């Protein structure tokens, strides 16, 4: 409810990569990089960030989580939480108020980097005069200057389906 | 008072999907030879919304304390998807102006197939599980054909922005350019509504998600390739005609869905793949190919 | 190796993806397109060394316009010094809508 | 497996090394690994045992860390400086997560607990392409980075692989994990010239591919996977005898043979720098990783282990296959040491 | 009636071509008076915005001035550059010390508004 | 022949063959490249007054320089 | 470094045209068409030279042109003009095919009494040519000269001194 | 220095160890690394819209769907492990050994 | 953000309801798996395609019409190639 918005949505999209990199049941895994997907288009959005960001939540979120519980759900189950999980989305939840705290109450944070401590609203452009949609025109490329680029995707692709059906007993 | 703009979204598609229930059951009784039943309300009202009470109060046999996670997350996920998505639907003037809402719709289709797929995984390891499997499987093998139906009729639109639709629906509608490319989006919103003949609790919620998806789909029917001519300081008009529309294609989607066997999953599956997806390609390039021969691209502002 | 058919056959193929102050699609600039085109222009027949130690000044110019580094170190160093007059209690300060 | 699929997928492994050695731009670099690795998986699992399968599971899994952390490395780099440009990087983090990432790539010393084991598994042929491709393409990527590394980490892997596939390979009597130790100690090799001169570094890489094409012939020509099959092949020919002597003792790096070109040339553009201590300690590494190629030699064409017969019924039959290219690569590999002042081919 | 079917199908396809195509170019120099509106309009709005981003620069210049008093160092006007060129500011040079409500009008506003 | 056999696919082959071959033989494809181009997203920008040009106008409603009309003209 | 240098607020007031977004959309062609033959001198000086707080001059100058012209149609034909503007402006996004009876009313007004030809479309549009008075810039990005260039090495070539001054293999 | 960047590079060290350190399962590996995927892309996007770097657009694009086919890949190569056996555990794999 | 009000408040009322609604009573096929991975890659291709609309007004339209031609016919090959070589059947 305040300014710090990309802020926000950053801290409880860490919040759910630590929540499923703390190696749950997969099926929870895969809930938890839903959650983590959802507030990272956020984020992407809350930088606009119009086109592309939900553009992947159709792909990423549409088109990977599904095959990914499918094969998950039909493979194996194993019904049973663990203490060493349990342990490990402590130690993630510490790091994460650790920096939060050093972020609130410094200036910078050193990993590397000199981080400035304040949520970024600044930098940011300064209206400028589009009328066209910036990155709208960008993935609106690739068609009349993508000569070679989308000949080497769709060229893998193809690779790939008959890559998935050798594996999978070609023919 | 945009909070009053939400009320005034989500309290009448409630209704809207109990009296959905009452006018499908009874064009059933009128279509196949069962003049009734209308005694519990006078012509049936009082016994849908008494149906909606009794399967909120009904006991419940209680099977249901297994992984209060997911059993929790899957009605939440199916019922807000279905009760949040008539935003971007622009009846007349929208919800929110959104840039880019067909994708949207999209992307929450699919979030839909996620919400089968967590009611399947809590449905304990099952021939039910099994089943499940194939209904996600036969619903997500239309979301290719869907999307690229939908690209190709929004090609002429030029953009997302479907403020752009209703600007080129007004000389013709777009069922008369694509008359083909609507019959296979038409059969791809039956696969997808997943009813005939394309075929635990809260049975009452994911039925409730089950029909406002319908009408969700009817009513992005209505605009994408009806309609009526917009008219502004004038609104209600085209909300007249809008809902005449939409209401006229949900009987007629009643009408197929009486009239017809299932199929087998062999024929589904060999009828999407081996009869849509080279049919959808070639009616794909040629509306691509087509603004090139007639000098008409589209004005993307 | 560094083959250059790339530049053999006379294919731009990966000379457009590259580079800041290219054609873009509609003609239209970058955030810090000046910046590179001073620097490039500084470093074009230079042999990556004396490029290091002849260039500099633009290149700390350019990563000072990307990242904008030390502004907004001056901005926090401002806001800090605000917050400590501020809670000594010296001018409820009008410079917002005011003098 | 048509001949038109393995047709195409060879070809798609030639494409992309092609794109990782063309381009300008890192996206293709990232993309030439990635289709390099999408088609050298059904290479693999040409048999159907389940040995192929858990061997492309592990380096499916290598592969892919090593293409994510290049691709941070990339992010890193426009993070700073930006442009998408293959030259000097503007990070010692990013050239840190690079140099890690190829290292993985082709394989160092902490990183190859995947090479013998994905190389015990398969056939010949997937290893032979794997090894000369997948050990040639990421070399035009580091000769390209090369102005922009911290020096120890090239040299401390460098050294580290030496030793390691120096003293692991002394307790294998399997052939594909003592060539896979040759393997990484070459890597080792190219790997420790890389901030001197990188055309020693690049004519290494082609003495070892041809030197591992006769190594890989010599027993495409006859199926073995143990030293006794090979004493074997001592009973029923005898010129493949002669011909593993002299590319083993090739291997080995012996003056009047041509596999002493690449390390003591490698020698001379260290050691016009001040380093010395560095040179000898690789170098006695060098005496290390030849034992193995000299009990190699004493199983096959020195002394003669005795032989079950059904020789006696192979006898009748000629070893009738077709060799990929034998004699032409053997006498280019072995018979190669006058010409060292081809070494000024490849500028 | 197949053949008959069949024609009568094309034939409504093709009037809806032909329809289209008609519309698509009325709309299409509909687009290009929406250029002109914007063509002719500009130069007034990039004065405005020169003036603006102008003032917002030299009240804070002074603002600064008034509050970085009591520091050693700090010259009022730093640039942070080294190069003499008017670069464009962040908002952070022209949205600061404003407390919230403006400068989430501004900043944020056009992302979360339509 | 084919057409009792399989007859969607031999549609959609007939249709896109169509839809590859007929882009070349048409009487618009000239005017889809000019009416793409000839739209202005940018300022055409004002340029220093003389090399002596018979071109660049200097006023808007001078006709003489390179103007569309086909627009209009059908 | 080298400090800022801003005009302050003795310079920075003109008085600005106070009429909001959709009359000043409305009266878009009359205002290319009367004025906005000075208005390139200003965008000229604003694309050659990449600083303002150099051409605002000019733009005081465009400013008063469109406060003049703004005048102009207040005093001559007509009072409908208002009546256009209230009619493109509840029109949502401001289509020009909505009110276009009004705009052919204020047509024939302007024709009456002021002439005015609305420019055709697209006329607004054809790169135009204007005098100045100021002189043409060398180096807008205020950098310093170039470093140096490189030794170019030519001439023709003698073969090698002794072949390869390897160990041996002299020749 | 863009605060948020510190988050999602820390968010990507998360998902790594995750990658890294993995107990008796390759699905939750797998599903780690298409989270750093994930990582990367919004890493990458922030970055290109921050810097109206318009034309190389194509690298978050570009970058999610090749390696999502790089995840399509290992998924049919845990089935074939899981087929081969009768499950996926990382456990089971101890033949074929170094 | 205010779609983000939208959404809250009907997570807001459908978790109430069915708190209400809760708390208030008073093998494998192999078959089945290649759709998925199949679903997977035309789709990827999907997200290659679908910014042709964006895309359909440049300079060069004939560049556009030869690689958008390009990548269905991609497609086309890769769903007639699985289709030839019997791999998506029963
Ligand atoms: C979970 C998050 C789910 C978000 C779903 C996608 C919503 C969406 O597309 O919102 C778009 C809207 C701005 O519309 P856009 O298309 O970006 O047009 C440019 C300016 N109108 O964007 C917005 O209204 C703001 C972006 C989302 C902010 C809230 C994120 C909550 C988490």
């Amino acid at each position: 409810m305040m300014t710090y918005i990309v802020f926000i949505l950053s801290i409880i999209f860490v919040m759910g990569f630590v929540g499923f990199s703390s190696k749950p049941s997969p099926i929870y895994g895969g809930l938890g990089l839903i959650v983590s997907g959802g507030v990272g288009c956020g984020i992407v959005l809350n930088f606009g960030g119009s086109f592309l960001g939900l553009m992947v939540f159709l792909i990423y979120l549409g088109g990977m989580m599904v095959v990914f519980g499918y094969t998950t759900a039909m493979a194996t189950e194993q019904y049973p939480s663990n203490k060493v999980v349990l342990g490990t989305f402590i130690t993630g939840l510490l790091m994460e108020f650790l920096m939060v705290y050093y972020v609130l109450k410094d200036k910078e944070v050193e990993i590397v980097f000199k981080f400035n401590g304040m949520g970024d609203w600044v930098i940011y452009d300064t209206g400028d005069s589009g009328f066209f949609s910036e990155e709208a025109m960008g993935i609106a490329a690739l068609y009349s200057y993508g000569t070679w680029l989308v000949i080497v995707t769709g060229w893998s692709l193809l690779i790939g389906v008959v890559v998935i059906m050798e594996i999978t007993r070609g023919n | 008072m945009f909070m009053i703009n939400v009320l005034t979204l989500i309290i009448p598609i409630l209704l809207a999907v109990a009296f959905l229930t009452l006018v499908e059951r009874k064009v059933l009784g009128y279509m196949q030879f069962r003049k009734g039943p209308n005694v519990v309300g006078p012509y049936g009202l009082l016994q849908p919304i008494a149906d909606a009470i009794k399967l909120f109060i009904k006991e419940p046999l209680r099977p249901a304390t297994s992984s209060i996670s997911m059993f929790i997350l899957a009605p939440i996920l199916a019922l807000t998807l279905a009760l949040t998505m008539w935003i971007p639907l622009p009846m007349p003037y929208p919800l929110i102006n959104m840039n880019l809402g067909v994708l949207f719709m999209l992307a929450m289709s699919s979030l839909a197939v996620y919400s089968i797929l967590w009611s399947g995984w809590a449905s304990n390891s099952k021939y039910a599980l099994i089943g499940a499997l194939r209904a996600v499987a036969q619903t997500i093998s239309y979301e290719v054909t869907l999307a690229i139906i939908l690209l190709s009729v929004l090609l002429m639109n030029g953009s997302f922005t479907l403020s752009t639709l209703i600007i080129t629906q007004e000389q013709v509608w777009l069922i008369f350019p694509a008359w083909p490319l609507a019959m296979m989006w038409f059969i791809s919103t039956l696969a997808e509504t997943n009813r005939a003949p394309f075929d635990a609790g809260p049975f009452a919620l994911f039925f409730m998600a089950e029909y406002a998806n319908i009408i969700m789909m009817n009513i992005f029917t209505t605009t994408l390739f009806l309609g009526a001519f917009h008219n502004p300081y004038m609104p209600e008009l085209y909300t007249i005609n809008f809902t005449i529309k939409s209401l006229l294609l949900s009987i007629t989607f009643l009408w197929i869905r009486a009239s017809y066997p299932r199929f087998r999953y062999d024929q589904l599956m060999h009828l999407l793949w081996k009869n849509f997806l080279p049919l959808t390609l070639a009616l794909c390039m040629w509306h691509v190919s087509l603004p090139i021969l007639l000098s008409s691209i589209p004005p993307q502002t | 190796p560094f083959f250059d058919v790339q530049k053999k056959l006379g294919v731009d193929l990966d000379h457009w993806m590259t580079i800041q102050s290219a054609e873009q699609p509609h003609r239209i600039p970058a955030r810090c397109h000046a910046f590179e085109k001073e620097w490039i222009e500084c470093a074009h027949g230079i042999g990556s060394i004396r490029a290091e130690k002849e260039c500099k000044i633009e290149f700390e110019d350019f990563r000072e316009c990307l990242l904008r580094q030390k502004t907004m170190k001056r901005l926090n160093a401002i806001k800090r010094q605000r917050d400590k007059l501020i809670k000594e209690g010296k001018y409820t300060p009008p410079p917002h809508h005011s003098g | 497996m048509n001949p038109i699929i393995l047709i195409i997928i060879l070809m798609t492994v030639m494409l992309g090394t092609i794109i990782v050695m063309i381009s300008t731009h890192w996206l293709l670099i990232w993309i030439g690994f990635e289709m390099n690795m999408l088609a050298i998986i059904p290479i693999m699992m040409k048999k159907h045992n389940p040995r192929a399968t858990e061997a492309s599971t592990k380096y499916f899994l290598t592969q892919s860390t090593a293409s994510m952390l290049l691709m941070m490395a990339i992010i890193i780099n426009l993070m700073f400086s930006g442009q998408w440009t293959v030259m000097k990087l503007f990070n010692p983090m990013a050239s840190m997560l690079m140099t890690m990432a190829l290292a993985m790539k082709l394989g160092m010393a902490p990183f190859h607990f995947w090479v013998p084991e994905v190389t015990q598994g398969i056939p010949l042929s997937s290893g032979l392409i794997l090894l000369t491709w997948q050990k040639l393409a990421p070399m035009s990527v580091l000769y390209q980075i090369l102005p922009s590394i911290n020096l120890d980490l090239i040299l401390t892997l460098s050294i580290l692989s030496i030793t390691i596939g120096g003293w692991g390979g002394l307790n294998q009597t399997q052939l594909r994990k003592i060539m896979a130790y040759s393997s990484i100690a070459h890597m080792g090799w190219m790997t420790a010239v890389l901030l001197y001169n990188p055309t020693m570094t690049l004519l290494n890489l082609i003495i070892y591919i041809i030197m591992t094409s006769t190594m890989f012939t010599l027993f495409m020509a006859n199926s073995t996977t143990t030293t006794l099959s090979l004493s074997h092949t001592w009973n029923k020919a005898p010129i493949m005898t002669i011909l593993v002597l002299i590319t083993l003792l090739s291997m080995g790096g012996l003056p009047p043979l041509s596999g002493f070109m690449p390390k003591w040339m490698i020698i001379q553009e260290m050691t016009k720098n001040d380093s010395i201590i560095l040179p000898t300690l690789m170098a006695i590494t060098a005496l290390l990783n030849l034992y193995f190629y000299m009990r190699l030699t004493y199983s096959t064409a020195l002394t003669m282990f005795p032989s079950t017969n059904n020789m006696k019924m192979k006898w009748q039959f000629p070893t009738t296959k077709r060799m990929t290219l034998l004699p032409t690569m053997t006498v280019l590999s072995t018979m190669l040491l006058p010409l060292t002042p081809i070494l000024s081919i490849l500028e | 009636s197949g053949y008959s079917m069949f024609a009568v199908g094309i034939g409504a396809l093709l009037f809806g071509y032909w329809s289209m195509m008609r519309w698509n170019r009325e709309r299409r120099r509909l687009q290009i008076e929406d250029f002109e509106a914007r063509i002719a309009l500009m130069p007034l709005l990039q004065a405005e915005k020169d003036r603006r981003v102008l003032q917002m620069l030299r009240e804070n210049l002074e603002e600064e001035a008034t509050i970085m008093k009591d520091v050693p160092g700090w010259k009022v006007g730093e640039s942070v550059f080294h190069t003499t060129r008017w670069v464009t500011p962040m908002m952070g040079e022209l949205y600061g010390l404003r407390t919230g409500e403006e400068i989430l009008s501004s900043t944020y506003g056009f992302i979360w508004y339509t | 022949n084919v057409w009792a056999k399989e007859p969607v696919l031999v549609a959609s082959f007939a249709i896109a063959g169509l839809a590859v071959i007929l882009p070349t033989l048409s009487p618009y494809t000239k005017y889809s490249l000019m009416i793409n181009r000839a739209t202005p997203y940018n300022y055409p920008v004002p340029l220093r007054d003389d090399g002596n040009m018979p071109d660049v106008p200097s006023h808007p409603q001078d006709p003489q320089g390179p103007s569309l009309e086909w627009l209009k003209r059908l | 470094p080298g400090i800022v240098e801003l005009p302050s607020l003795e310079d920075l007031k003109v008085q600005e045209v106070k009429v909001s977004s959709s009359v000043l959309k409305a009266a878009a062609h009359h205002y290319g068409a009367q004025c906005d033959k000075p208005n390139k001198e200003f965008m000229l000086c604003r694309w050659e030279e990449k600083d303002p707080r150099r051409c605002l001059e000019e733009g005081k100058l465009v400013n008063q042109c469109a406060l003049e012209f703004f005048r102009q149609i207040k005093r001559h034909c007509a009072e409908p003009f208002t009546e256009y503007w209230t009619c493109i402006d509840y029109s949502g996004l401001q289509l020009f095919r909505r009110c276009r009876k009004e705009q052919a009313q204020f047509d024939k007004c302007v024709l009456d009494k002021l002439g005015w030809v609305r420019p055709d479309l697209g006329e607004l549009s054809k790169v135009t040519k204007v005098k100045t008075d100021r002189p043409l810039p060398e180096n807008p990005y205020h950098s310093r000269a170039r470093p140096e260039p490189n030794p170019e090495v030519e001439g023709d070539l003698k073969p090698a001194r002794h072949g390869s001054r390897l160990f041996f293999w002299t020749m | 220095m863009s605060l948020v960047y510190m988050n999602i590079m820390m968010a990507f060290t998360v998902s790594l160890t995750g990658l890294l350190m993995y107990r008796s399962h390759l699905m939750s590996s797998l599903l780690c690394l298409e989270g750093m995927m994930l990582s990367l892309f919004i890493l990458a996007t922030l970055m290109i819209l921050n810097s109206h770097f318009t034309l190389a657009s194509m690298m978050p694009i570009i970058l999610l769907v090749f390696a999502a086919c790089e995840a399509a890949l290992g998924l049919s190569l845990l089935v074939m492990v899981s087929n081969t056996y009768g499950t996926d555990y990382v456990q089971n794999l101890n033949l074929l050994q170094c | 953000m205010n779609l983000m009000i939208t959404l809250l408040t009907n997570f807001t009322l459908a978790t109430l309801l069915v708190t209400i609604a809760f708390w208030l009573p008073q093998p494998f096929s192999m078959k089945f798996f290649l759709v998925a991975i199949t679903f997977l890659l035309f789709d990827l291709e999907i997200a290659l395609l679908l910014p042709l609309p964006w895309a359909s007004q440049t300079t060069n339209l004939n560049t556009m019409l030869t690689m958008a031609l390009l990548l269905i016919f991609l497609l086309a090959v890769s769903l007639a190639y699985e289709w030839t070589q019997k791999g998506l059947e029963w």
